[PDB]
RNA sequence: UGGAGAGUUUGAUCCUGGCUCAGGGUGAACGCUGGCGGCGUGCCUAAGACAUGCAAGUCGUGCGGGCCGCGGGGUUUUACUCCGUGGUCAGCGGCGGACGGGUGAGUAACGCGUGGGUGACCUACCCGGAAGAGGGGGACAACCCGGGGAAACUCGGGCUAAUCCCCCAUGUGGACCCGCCCCUUGGGGUGUGUCCAAAGGGCUUUGCCCGCUUCCGGAUGGGCCCGCGUCCCAUCAGCUAGUUGGUGGGGUAAUGGCCCACCAAGGCGACGACGGGUAGCCGGUCUGAGAGGAUGGCCGGCCACAGGGGCACUGAGACACGGGCCCCACUCCUACGGGAGGCAGCAGUUAGGAAUCUUCCGCAAUGGGCGCAAGCCUGACGGAGCGACGCCGCUUGGAGGAAGAAGCCCUUCGGGGUGUAAACUCCUGAACCCGGGACGAAACCCCCGACGAGGGGACUGACGGUACCGGGGUAAUAGCGCCGGCCAACUCCGUGCCAGCAGCCGCGGUAAUACGGAGGGCGCGAGCGUUACCCGGAUUCACUGGGCGUAAAGGGCGUGUAGGCGGCCUGGGGCGUCCCAUGUGAAAG
């Protein structure tokens, strides 16, 4: 099963996440399918998410399942939003 | 000692046999239908394939076949079968095979 | 693509196969002279058609034995015996080159 | 955008040639020294042996119970017996245990790299689409009874539920044989015949939620095959009997001598077969002007292994590290018959070694498994800890201060040096004290809306009273190497071919800028030296970029096999060569 979720890629203390697809039994920070997004938690910068809304969409339309946290940044990022 | 996920190997044995058994139905069946036919005996000889065409696609419905591996199982049978009656028979019963 | 080669049928001594020897010239990687380089593959006959002499091209294919993986696509040129002569010699030399016996 | 050379063969010279030095690099170790922080990094040896603890489970919304409670019923009462509910324990069943973590022993191989093939294939959970779940029967644990064994555990007897197993039905549809069409490898239709389906559970209870069944497609993950690339020895030249191909079988998801019977006698090799030696491969890493050389340690990808050797079972997936069987070696229990283990998971012990860390904190974040959820489980992981092991940042103060104290040093006996250095004057204020004190965390859940979109609400921090901000405030660690030339930096004393130094050349035989001390000086500085190893200089294996009359090097000479190379003119082809477009060249670096 693909997921769509958060890989850890900041330094120690300094966390920054790569949100991407990837098949659910890869190690969390190894090969990835694809890369849609990355965010920092801290907003240490005015741009702090970013998405790409279609190939997140896209992903969902084949059963990418993402992680209860890639899915609030993917909602926060407007992916869901269907109005 | 213990982690009771021996469970699993507990339970491998329950399924080894219901296999097993499945299995040494088949193969058996199978000879006796080719069997039927290296005697020309084209009446018994489809009623017995017939059966163990059956034997076999119901051992595909769980773990025990599955697959095209019941799909060769049937035709090698179901071929060996038709060429064993080509040597002087017509298809008497001619249940299990196409006109 | 299936890969396709063209090459020289050096044998057919086999029940539907046939040995099929193709170079390729190329320049050489730290010297930069251009060298010859050969390799044979059998190739799969299957209605002992072609004879040797005929200068085929081979298919890349489902394999019919281990070796065999090409099945020989089509007929260029025949007769040519240049080349199986040449292929020949090249072997019956092996004769020397030991410390046994035999003229090469 | 990129290229430095030097010392040493002679009385002297040119050349040849080796040796050596100046640079860079490190998972280092060693000596001397040692102040704070951030980020990294840390068994190179024994893939030796391992104490103790922790490391993969979860679901009561699949099922029936055992033990301990509490409460309510049937009778006038007892007896027996019915229902509800709290806790707990395992059993049956489902999914996970094939990932995640560890290692590099084996492996020179389609193992890896790269580009392709599959009409020769598989793919649990996820997404999309089409159709469906009607009737009936069964067994085994649990539990109950009995037996053997020291123990591990084990045998027999009797009940029993299910989303456990089975039979019949329905056949959307699929599978198999034969025929026909299209296609061209086993791909896609189509006709007769035969064969094959399902499971229930939950409630806010007539409708939703989660499940189940068959088929088609998608996504993701794999299997197999192929072209080309992948170390050293030819003082390893012949190698092969399933060997090479055929037919027919077995086997598999699937091709295949993968295996088997029968038949043919083939297959491979100087373009290096066979054998031996060494090695996980790659992205990358170091070095280099580059071409090249060296390497594969952190991290990421693939492969292989889980005390050594085999093997299969169960599964979508294993030949399965914390699953099963057997043989071997070793440790442990033993009532002598018999049993139990497997850190190359996290820590840790011991051994070997020049040498390599805490039996720490937390599931708060990210990720994973099961669960409808609440949750549970994660030594994955996020953090802290030790070590100057590495990088980066930061301090041991700043401005004044004599025509120049003391001591030590030298001297031409006038002086000259350490040196603005110190003392001392004033100025800031590492350490340290006090106060505030984080970001990382908004989702899951709950409410409105519809369980959608959307809006509202609540909970949660290991690191950590840390980072950071504010106030108070002390002049407050300096070492190590070197000073003949190469190579920055010279003077006294001691020594007398001794004691010693030494990277190379070389110093020491009584006036030593080369040894040991001192003063002074040069270079770096929380480091400085040493040893080891790689590239460099080394055009010193030369493709770029060398040579062979006398420095090393022309085969004693021919004949000639393979191979390399090949005059002038025209035409075809387009292999090499060149050009355009396009795909691939993951991330990290
Ligand atoms: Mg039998
Ligand atoms: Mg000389
Ligand atoms: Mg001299
Ligand atoms: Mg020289
Ligand atoms: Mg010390
Ligand atoms: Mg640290
Ligand atoms: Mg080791
Ligand atoms: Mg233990
Ligand atoms: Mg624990
Ligand atoms: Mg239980
Ligand atoms: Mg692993
Ligand atoms: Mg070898
Ligand atoms: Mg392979
Ligand atoms: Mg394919
Ligand atoms: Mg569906
Ligand atoms: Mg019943
Ligand atoms: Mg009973
Ligand atoms: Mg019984
Ligand atoms: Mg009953
Ligand atoms: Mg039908
Ligand atoms: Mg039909
Ligand atoms: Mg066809
Ligand atoms: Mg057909
Ligand atoms: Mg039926
Ligand atoms: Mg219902
Ligand atoms: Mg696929
Ligand atoms: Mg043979
Ligand atoms: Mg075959
Ligand atoms: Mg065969
Ligand atoms: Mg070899
Ligand atoms: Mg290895
Ligand atoms: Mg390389
Ligand atoms: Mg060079
Ligand atoms: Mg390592
Ligand atoms: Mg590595
Ligand atoms: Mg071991
Ligand atoms: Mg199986
Ligand atoms: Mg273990
Ligand atoms: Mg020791
Ligand atoms: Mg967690
Ligand atoms: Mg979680
Ligand atoms: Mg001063
Ligand atoms: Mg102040
Ligand atoms: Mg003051
Ligand atoms: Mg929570
Ligand atoms: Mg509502
Ligand atoms: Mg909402
Ligand atoms: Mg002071
Ligand atoms: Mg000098
Ligand atoms: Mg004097
Ligand atoms: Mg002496
Ligand atoms: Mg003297
Ligand atoms: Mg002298
Ligand atoms: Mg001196
Ligand atoms: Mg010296
Ligand atoms: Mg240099
Ligand atoms: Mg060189
Ligand atoms: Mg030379
Ligand atoms: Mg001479
Ligand atoms: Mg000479
Ligand atoms: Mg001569
Ligand atoms: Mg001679
Ligand atoms: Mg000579
Ligand atoms: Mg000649
Ligand atoms: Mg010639
Ligand atoms: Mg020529
Ligand atoms: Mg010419
Ligand atoms: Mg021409
Ligand atoms: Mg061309
Ligand atoms: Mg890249």
């Amino acid at each position: 099963m693909v997921k769509i979720r958060l890989a850890r890629f900041g330094s120690k203390h300094n966390p920054h996440y790569r949100i991407v697809v990837t098949d659910a039994r890869r190690k969390r920070d190894g090969k990835y399918i694809e890369k849609i997004g990355y965010y920092d938690p801290r907003k240490t910068t005015p741009d702090w998410l970013k998405v790409d809304v279609e190939r997140a969409r896209y992903w969902l339309s084949v059963g990418a399942q993402p992680t209860d946290t890639a899915r609030r940044l993917l909602r926060q990022a407007g992916v869901f939003r269907q109005e | 000692r213990n982690l009771s996920a021996l469970k699993r190997h507990r339970q491998s044995l329950k399924r080894r046999l219901r296999n097993k058994a499945k299995k040494s139905a088949i193969k058996t069946l199978s000879k006796k239908a080719v069997q039927l036919a290296q005697e020309g005996k084209a009446e018994e000889a489809l009623k017995i394939m017939r059966k163990a065409e059956s034997l076999i696609d119901k051992a595909a419905k769980g773990s025990t076949l599955h697959k095209n591996a019941a799909a060769r199982r049937k035709s090698r049978l179901m071929r060996k079968v038709r060429q064993l009656l080509e040597a002087a028979g017509a298809p008497l019963i001619g249940g299990g095979l196409s006109a | 693509p299936k890969k396709v080669l063209t090459g020289v049928v050096v044998s057919d001594k086999m029940q539907k196969t046939v040995t099929v020897l193709v170079e390729r010239q190329f320049p050489h990687p730290l010297y930069g002279k251009v060298i010859k380089r050969s390799k044979k593959y059998l190739a799969h006959d299957p209605e002992e058609k072609y004879k040797l002499g005929d200068v085929v091209e081979i298919i890349e294919s489902r394999p019919i034995s281990k070796r065999k993986r090409f099945r020989v696509l089509r007929l260029v040129e025949s007769g040519r015996m240049d080349l199986v002569e040449k292929y020949l010699i090249r072997r019956q030399n092996y004769q020397s080159l030991s410390k046994r016996g035999g003229k090469a």
